[PDB]
């Protein structure tokens, strides 16, 4: 971990930016700028389809970016605020495990690799399904549960 | 009249062409829709 | 095992609806409405060839949906009234283990995943062949033993 930067709003933290691979990824629904001036001045490319703003990491001075994988076997993953269960095509956590302002947090596998970025989720009763950004071997894809809200 | 009656079978060529074009137009749409339904039924029949 | 999410659908109970994956499933041959108003109000899509009616599970109660798989290896499976033997591609139970009114009962594998839904069965001596709804990858199919009666 420790690759997480706060996105500062006029008066609060509204989410986080994560360093994954050679890119810094931020949810587009999060408003504000990155706390670290070196990333704040960095140009970003926005996509409403994937709800992402991504930019190339100044890796020459940013070698702490997390490792990542496209592999997503059924099992449990670590997402900072607790354990997240992956089953079928969805990531699931306890309903009180997450909340608005937590978006931008990565989901890690048991080898310490980043699997997905949390955008939000839907309250399904006992559990909440997460709206996440994932990638396959080629491209980024977006998984959104019905009724999911941005966090 | 020096001639006989016309009858319903005798229509102008231009009018006949229009009738065939319109009849064929609808008949073709039906034939296509019929083929689609037949294909779906055959596939639906094959699967069990 | 303890995933008892079968829902009765009549004053005189005649089979059960089950929550599998993202869908509410019940036999099409059973009369009556689901006791749970949240499900009863749903529109159901009916198919006479699969003896099956389905509807989407409401988000607020989706956490109670069971897990499912298309995998059906030869071996033993469990259900509410006992064990189910899968042999020769067919599901078989001890005669009398089931009865009329048991339609809609899920069959679970050893991981707690649903593999099939019981519609009825046929009496072959000491053993009963089950008429079930099963899945292959992305398709629903039905198995009907000769002489099988609806439950």
């Amino acid at each position: 971990n420790d690759c997480i930067f706060e996105v500062k709003h006029e008066g609060k933290v509204t989410g986080y930016a994560c360093l994954v691979g050679d890119k810094v990824m931020k949810p587009a629904h999060v408003k504000g700028t990155i706390d670290n001036a070196d990333l704040a001045k960095l140009a970003f490319k926005r996509s409403s389809k994937y709800d992402l703003e991504c930019a190339q990491i100044p890796v020459h001075m940013k070698s702490d970016a997390s490792k990542f994988t496209h592999e997503k076997p059924e099992g449990y993953y670590n997402w900072h605020h607790g354990a997240v269960q992956y089953s079928g095509g969805r990531f699931t956590i306890p309903t009180g495990a997450g909340k608005p302002g937590d978006s931008g947090r990565p989901i890690f596998d048991n080898k310490g690799r980043v699997v997905a970025i949390v955008l939000g989720g839907a309250n399904e009763g006992a559990r909440t399904a997460l709206s996440v950004v994932t990638w396959n071997k080629d491209i980024v894809t977006k998984i959104t549960p019905e009724g999911a809200e941005e966090w | 009249a020096s001639h006989t009656t016309l009858g319903v079978q005798d229509i102008s060529v231009t009018a006949m062409s229009w009738v065939q074009k319109i009849t064929g137009g609808v008949g073709l749409v039906v034939a296509v829709a019929a083929l689609i339904l037949i294909v779906v039924l055959c596939v639906s029949f094959s699967r069990h």
